[PDB]
């Protein structure tokens, strides 16, 4: 079967360089073209370029001329994408692509390599309990994870016990530091009748803080 | 010995279509034997020579046949800021044909191809192309492995290494019992010659119309070389398959290279990975040793034997004079893992310029004595120069040195009677295998039926 | 370069529906177009190439059509897995260019959000900052507009919003708005509000609190 | 005493002579009953046989044309003699043998034709410039061996058809060298440029106007050109009485028969002339390259001496071809055709350094044997070919014709000719098996069994029907 196994997620500083890999599994990398695609949520999908690993000849979108450099070593059966003088705008997911039958198509895709460019240092999160104000049938609590780097963070309630009726929101970049929040909803008879705890783990700095929600 | 030279069957095609240049038997899904005939100069839609293929049902009276239709329109695709072009004018569709299971493979060795990118181009060159059909279902597919999209300037920089622009794929062809199509391309790699292999099933599943350039991942091409022995050797002029390494799971390839080593001519036996097992060199230069190759067990020991035609061999005669008559070489496969030695037998033509050995067809066991037999064509032989087909019978020690039966051409002068042959198939289902002969000069095909021995 | 206008941006449909995505090009590309599928939080799978041909493995309910500069991807009888992002890509000319993308979302009955506001914790206030949080949970459709008001007056500087994908269970959406100020600036004012604007209610759903007072 | 002539016990005059060439027959009436009529000629005269009745033929050999060998082949309307005698009468009796001689001379100052056939593919640019003064310098050096010289020029590339010819872009058909920085001629198969003439300055000026073309594949269609330059007698202008030299120069391999199939060409070469008024080979794109055997047939039919003047990178090649085309000579050409002048002179000498006899129309019942006399009077038995000769040298051969039995046709003729030579020796054979006395036989004679027999040569024979 055809499979494209790319490199692991990278986490680098601006101005530096990185080199993503794309290793062929179940076929010779030399067979077809190999393309590289850049994906961002706003700007969407953009084509970087291609290489014919049999001879090394390449083509590039004029927009990436300078930053992108595509190479290929048939020995390790891997294709590479080098990026230079990185910038916050280079923070994106990068896929390598090849066609199935048509010489010019884009049909088989790798899992994608995640790239994050930031001058931030390894910072531990600041966990804050969110208790309502001084009544209904349904109560809602919250938990704020602010100023941590890098991603990700694992968040649970009562150490995985309270799972249903929960909404943990995607992290957001706030001036080179991430910010996240999570909510939970039960009945009024459950709280403050039963202790509810927000367990937060940030494996990067190796910190597992837990804050119990106390009313006002 | 026991071919009926009195009551022949005649099939015929259009005037000047070269009907009969190539032929083979075709059994449909139910086993009903038909004859597929290639006519490489059949007129197309534009009233231009494109070639065509006919599928002839078996009738003792013979006559006209229906066409096996293929697309004859030139194709154009503007993709990847390039322009792909196929040119089917004078492509020679039907210059070789072959059947395997319920599928027919016909090829146009001179189908041209070019790629345009702004002002540059790949050069308009004959890459060749083969067409595949399943007559009962109407399925169609193409295979053209030497098509490329590399531009002319690139080939110059790299000194024309790996230049597949003039392959002429489909010049010669054969299909393994496992279903792998093998194309001879005598012009590949700047007239060194190459081979192309790919399973038929993956040709159909990977072909879509209009794509023109597509991948067939299970395919395998032979390799370029820097050795001047292979230059202008036309490696792939003829092809065949057999079992020569003792390993029944592996299929081996036989390739004719009749201008190998400065027109000395050679034939090589390879594994499915194009690694060389043996090499038979020619005896005489420009004899075209390797023009035709045939594989069959003639001495009934279960081991395939090799036959090679040198239709231009000049025999030594009195007063130091030479006479072009042609020659056929027999190589008997030895017991177990050993090289194929000297020829066991030399068969030499008689008529001047008769080209004895231009075609060599395995016949099966014709007289049913336990030894497979062959037929050898001398398309300009016989006392009248009209053409002859000679039958030689198998025996414990190889082949009989003298013919058992001689088939004189029933066509006028210039018919090239015998230029194409095919035997070892029972077409009227009388228990005995039969022979079909092509005379493209007369645009006809003669069917000889084998009868019980007298 | 060739611009690939893909429409619509999103559509809310149900299982078994027969939907059609379109893709319009700045010029002709003669069927040199492909269609892609990216299931949520995963990679891409090839659907179509050369306008109409199916990639090996793809079901037959998918089908591409069109010509010239207008093409279409159609899905007959939607499956539960088909809810994902879809992109078109042309390879008629270099550079290859993609479409904006189309997301298929589960349709359901409209539903008003459950708003909930939260003042800064004591931990944060002792460190020099102050973050009010305004949750807006379980609602449909996805089109919603949050508005922060300090002492009744709108505030736009220092807001940080975040949304979820469609929930697996009830097929609704949710939103987290977080207004961040300094401690000094948090105490200059007294009333903190977040107004929600949804098609379920002409009147904005309001939730607020007052500093010091509880 | 009794010999084979008597102890065989012959019945007629015809059977008597058939015993041995020493037997004779007596047709006299007054001969004893016990005495045999078939004895030696000495024994019959000893037995008082009338000499006029003795049938004793003697195998002999007399000349009929014995022109003297010419000293100079210059002048004359080709009244030059190279073989002496030119015709003899031969008479043999059953199982006998007679011997005769023949003289051969390589005459001095014999006229010569030289047709220069030149590869003009792109590999040959450097060479076209070195032969611009060729015909001038060439007439200077051949003037020392002949006063009658004629030279001509032709050129070839390859079959102007795909894939040998570049067919894209349209500019390339007018200018094959377009994708470089030069111009070259459109591709052409073979073109005749200059008919054999004695005005050598026409060679120089037609050469100076020539330029090269360009094809795709290294082997070139030179053999197509060798064929046409041979079988197109009138257009090239080979003279009837002159040594014919076809100079073939190339710096690459050559296409051979059945190569043409890579262009869709399958029709065999017919060996006929196909060069029209336009001086271009018109079957170049429809007819296949010739075979070596077909080339040999025509080169021998027209008495053309083919000369492979090629570069050292393909000398081994053309030396091996030359062994499959007897009478072909190879010389080594520099990379820039600058020594082409000395090469041709050396080849011309090597060509006329051999005398090799050949026999035509020899009856089945005749067998020949030969003794050569090359060098100075040195006899070499069982050899019919001299080597190592110079212009003006002379050799001779002694020949013995041995007949087996007696044939049916009593007068045949065969020819003895050197290879490549014009003149020849003709042998008019007469098989004297019968007796003169048979012409005056008495059928239904009343001397023989009451008219049941015939009386010839003094004996009784059974007539027809018995
Ligand atoms: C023009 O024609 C000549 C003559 O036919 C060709 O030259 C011959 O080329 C072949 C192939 O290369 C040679 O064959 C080899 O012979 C060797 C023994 O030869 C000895 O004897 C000769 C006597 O003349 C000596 O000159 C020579 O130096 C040797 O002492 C073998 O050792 C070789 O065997 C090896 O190679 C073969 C394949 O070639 C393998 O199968 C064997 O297993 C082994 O590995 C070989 O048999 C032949 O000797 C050459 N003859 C001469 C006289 O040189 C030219 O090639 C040809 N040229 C062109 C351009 O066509
Ligand atoms: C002497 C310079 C002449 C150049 O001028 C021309 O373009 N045409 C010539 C002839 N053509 C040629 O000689 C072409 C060369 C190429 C070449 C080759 C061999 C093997 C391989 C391989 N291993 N794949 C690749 C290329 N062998 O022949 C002309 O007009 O006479
Ligand atoms: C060629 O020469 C040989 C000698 O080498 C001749 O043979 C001898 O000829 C003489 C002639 O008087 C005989 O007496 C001998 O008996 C022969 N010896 C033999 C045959 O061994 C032969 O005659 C010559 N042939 C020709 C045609 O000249
Ligand atoms: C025949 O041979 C003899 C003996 O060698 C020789 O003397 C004679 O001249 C020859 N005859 C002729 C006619 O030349
Ligand atoms: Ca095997
Ligand atoms: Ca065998
Ligand atoms: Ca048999
Ligand atoms: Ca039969
Ligand atoms: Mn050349
Ligand atoms: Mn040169
Ligand atoms: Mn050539």
């Amino acid at each position: 079967e055809v499979q494209l196994q790319q490199s692991g997620a990278e986490l680098v500083k601006p101005g530096a360089s990185v080199k993503l890999s794309c290793t062929a599994s179940g076929f010779n990398i030399k067979d077809t073209y190999v393309h590289w695609v850049k994906q961002r949520p706003e700007q969407g999908l953009e084509w970087i370029g291609r290489i014919d690993p049999a001879n090394g000849y390449t083509k590039y979108d004029p927009k990436f001329q300078g930053k992108a450099t595509i190479t290929a070593d048939t020995s390790s059966n891997t294709a590479y994408l080098q990026l230079s003088s990185l910038t916050s705008e280079d923070t994106a997911v990068y896929y390598c692509v090849r066609p199935l039958y048509d010489y010019y198509a884009m049909d088989y895709w790798g899992q994608g390599t995640s790239v994050t460019v930031s001058s931030a240092k390894t910072t531990a999160p600041s966990v804050y309990p969110l208790a309502p104000v001084c009544t209904g049938s349904s109560v809602t609590l919250g938990c704020l994870v602010k100023g941590y780097f890098p991603e990700p963070v694992t968040l649970t309630w009562n150490s995985g016990s309270l799972s249903s009726g929960v909404h943990t929101f995607p992290a957001v970049l706030q001036s080179d530091l991430y910010t996240l929040s999570s909510s939970v909803t039960v009945t009024s008879s459950t709280w403050p009748s039963q202790s509810i705890t927000c367990n937060v783990a940030h494996p990067a700095s190796s910190t597992k803080v837990d804050k119990k929600i106390e009313p006002r | 010995l026991n071919l009926d030279p009195v009551q022949l069957t005649f099939y015929a095609g259009p005037n000047g279509s070269q009907f009969g240049f190539s032929l083979d038997f075709h059994k449909d899904s139910h086993g009903r034997v038909a004859i597929v005939v290639g006519a490489p100069r059949t007129l197309g839609p534009s009233q231009e020579e494109t070639g065509g293929v006919f599928l002839c049902p078996w009738r003792a009276e013979g006559g006209q046949c229906p066409s096996l239709l293929f697309d004859l329109r030139d194709e154009t695709r503007n993709v990847g800021s390039q322009t792909l072009q196929t040119f089917k004018a004078r492509q020679g569709l039907g210059a070789s044909v072959v059947s395997w299971s319920d599928v027919i493979v016909a090829c146009a060795p001179w189908q041209h191809w070019n790629v345009l990118e702004k002002t540059e181009e790949a050069e308009k060159t004959p890459v060749g192309s083969c067409f595949l059909a399943q007559p009962e279902s109407g399925r169609r597919a193409e295979y053209s492995p030497c098509r490329g999209n590399t531009l002319s300037r690139i080939y110059v920089e790299n000194d024309f290494s790996w230049d597949k622009r003039y392959c002429e794929a489909g010049f010669s062809s054969v299909v393994t019992q496992a279903g792998e199509l093998v194309l001879g391309a005598p012009g590949g790699y700047y007239f060194l010659g190459l081979l192309a292999q790919a399973p038929v099933a993956d040709i159909f599943s990977s072909y879509r119309p209009g794509i023109l350039l597509w991948h067939v991942s299970s395919q395998s091409l032979s390799f370029d070389s820097s050795n001047p022995e292979y230059f202008d050797g036309y490696w792939g002029y003829s092809v065949a398959v057999g079992e020569f390494d003792g390993d029944l799971n592996t299929t081996e390839y036989v390739v004719g290279a009749p201008t190998w080593s400065w027109t000395l001519g050679a034939v090589e036996i390879l594994d499915s990975y194009y690694q060389r097992l043996h090499r038979l060199r020619g005896e005489q230069m420009a004899s075209y040793f390797g023009h035709s190759v045939a594989v069959t067990d003639v001495n009934g020991d279960g081991r395939h034997d090799l036959l090679v035609g040198a239709p231009l061999y000049m025999e030594s005669r009195a007063d130091r004079k030479l006479a072009e008559v042609g020659r056929v070489y027999l190589f008997l496969q030895p017991r177990g893992p050993h090289a194929l030695g000297a020829p066991s037998l030399l068969l030499t033509g008689t008529q001047l310029y008769g080209r004895f050995g231009s075609a060599i067809a395995p016949l099966g066991d014709l007289d049913r004595d336990g030894y497979n037999d062959i037929a050898v064509a001398a398309p300009y032989g016989g006392p009248s120069g009209r053409g002859q087909v000679l039958v030689f019978l198998g025996q414990s020690e190889g082949l009989r040195s003298r013919p058992s039966q001689v088939l004189d051409s029933p066509f006028p002068t210039g018919s090239a009677f015998g230029f194409s042959l095919r035997g070892a198939v029972d077409i009227d289902d009388n228990g005995y295998p039969d022979l079909i002969v092509g005379a493209y000069g007369a645009n006809q095909v003669a069917v000889y039926r084998a009868q019980p021995v007298v | 370069d060739i611009l690939m206008t893909q429409s619509p941006s999103s559509m809310s449909v149900s299982l078994g529906d027969t939907v059609s995505i379109t893709c319009h090009a700045s010029q002709g590309i003669s069927s040199n177009i492909g269609w892609l599928q990216q299931k949520p939080g995963k990679s891409f799978m090839g659907l179509i190439y050369y306008g109409t041909n199916l990639v090996d493995g793809v079901p037959s309910r998918f089908s591409g059509s069109g010509s010239g500069a207008d093409y279409s991807l159609t899905i007959s009888s939607l499956d539960s897995e088909d809810f994902a992002d879809y992109y078109c890509v042309q390879y008629a000319q270099l550079p290859y260019t993609f479409g904006g993308g189309t997301k298929l979302e589960i349709k359901r009955a409209d539903a008003a959000p459950t708003v909930s506001i939260f003042p800064p914790s004591s931990e944060q206030l002792t460190s020099g900052g102050a973050s009010v949080v305004c949750f807006l949970n379980n609602f449909y459709p996805k089109d919603i507009n949050v508005k922060w008001k300090i002492d009744g007056s709108e505030r736009q500087n220092g807001v940080l919003n975040s949304w979820t994908d469609q929930d697996s269970k009830d097929s609704t959406y949710s939103m987290s708005s977080t207004l961040t100020l300094t401690k000094d600036e948090y105490e200059r004012h007294n009333s903190y509000t977040c107004e929600a604007t949804h098609k379920t209610s002409t009147s904005p759903i309001v939730k607020s609190f007052n500093r010091n007072e509880c | 005493g009794p010999n084979i002539c008597t102890t065989r016990g012959v019945s007629s005059c015809q059977q008597c002579l058939a015993v041995s060439p020493m037997c004779a027959w007596c047709s006299d009436e007054a001969l004893p009953l016990g005495s045999p009529r078939c004895d030696l000629k000495e024994n019959l005269l000893k037995d008082n046989c009338a000499p006029e009745s003795i049938e004793f033929p003697v195998s002999e050999a007399r000349v009929l044309e014995d022109r003297p060998l010419s000293d100079k082949g210059s002048g004359d309307s080709s009244q030059v003699t190279q073989v002496s005698p030119q015709r003899i009468a031969l008479r043999l009796r059953p199982d006998d043998s007679k011997n005769f001689s023949i003289q051969v001379r390589q005459v001095e100052d014999y006229p010569v034709d030289i047709y220069y056939l030149m590869d003009l593919s792109y590999s040959m640019k450097d060479d076209l410039w070195s032969i611009q003064n060729l015909g001038t310098k060439l007439a200077t050096q051949m003037r020392k061996l002949t006063s009658n010289l004629r030279i001509g020029f032709g050129a070839f590339v390859d079959k102007p058809v795909s894939p040998y010819m570049y067919i894209s872009p349209p500019e390339a058909l007018e200018n094959p060298c377009y994708d470089m920085k030069t111009t070259c001629l459109p591709m052409f198969g073979y073109k005749h440029v200059l008919t054999l003439t004695d005005q050598v300055t026409r060679f120089n000026e037609e050469v100076k106007k020539q330029s090269v073309s360009r094809n795709r594949d290294a082997p070139e269609g030179g053999f197509d050109a060798i064929m046409q330059a041979t079988v197109c007698d009138e257009k090239i202008g080979w003279r009837n009485d002159a040594s014919h030299l076809l100079v073939f120069t190339t710096d690459a391999k050559t296409h051979i028969a059945l190569d043409g199939r890579l262009a869709g060409i399958v029709q065999p070469n017919d060996g006929q002339c196909h060069v029209g008024s336009d001086n271009h080979y018109s079957a170049s794109t429809t007819m296949d390259y010739p075979s070596l055997g077909l080339m040999t047939e025509k080169l021998s039919q027209k008495n053309i001496n083919l000369i492979f003047a090629v570069t050292e990178n393909v000398v081994n090649l053309y030396q091996n071809y030359s062994e499959l085309i007897p009478g072909t000579t190879v010389g080594v050409l520099s990379m820039d055709s600058s020594n082409v002048l000395q090469l041709i002179v050396d080849a011309y000498g090597k060509i006329r350094s051999k005398v090799e006899l050949e026999v035509r129309d020899l009856p089945e019942e005749l067998s020949l044997s030969f003794n050569a006399t090359c060098l100075n009077n040195e006899v070499i038995p069982g050899l019919k070919s001299c080597m190592g000769l110079k212009i003006g040298d002379t050799v001779s051969f002694s020949i013995e014709a041995k007949v087996r039995g007696c044939p049916q046709e009593k007068e045949k003729s065969f020819t003895i000719k050197p290879v490549g030579f014009k003149d020849s020796l003709i042998v008019q054979v007469t098989f004297d098996c019968d007796c003169a006395c048979q012409a005056q036989a008495e059928p239904n004679s009343h001397r023989c069994n009451n008219g049941n027999g015939t009386f010839e040569c003094g004996v009784c024979r059974c007539g027809p029907g018995w």
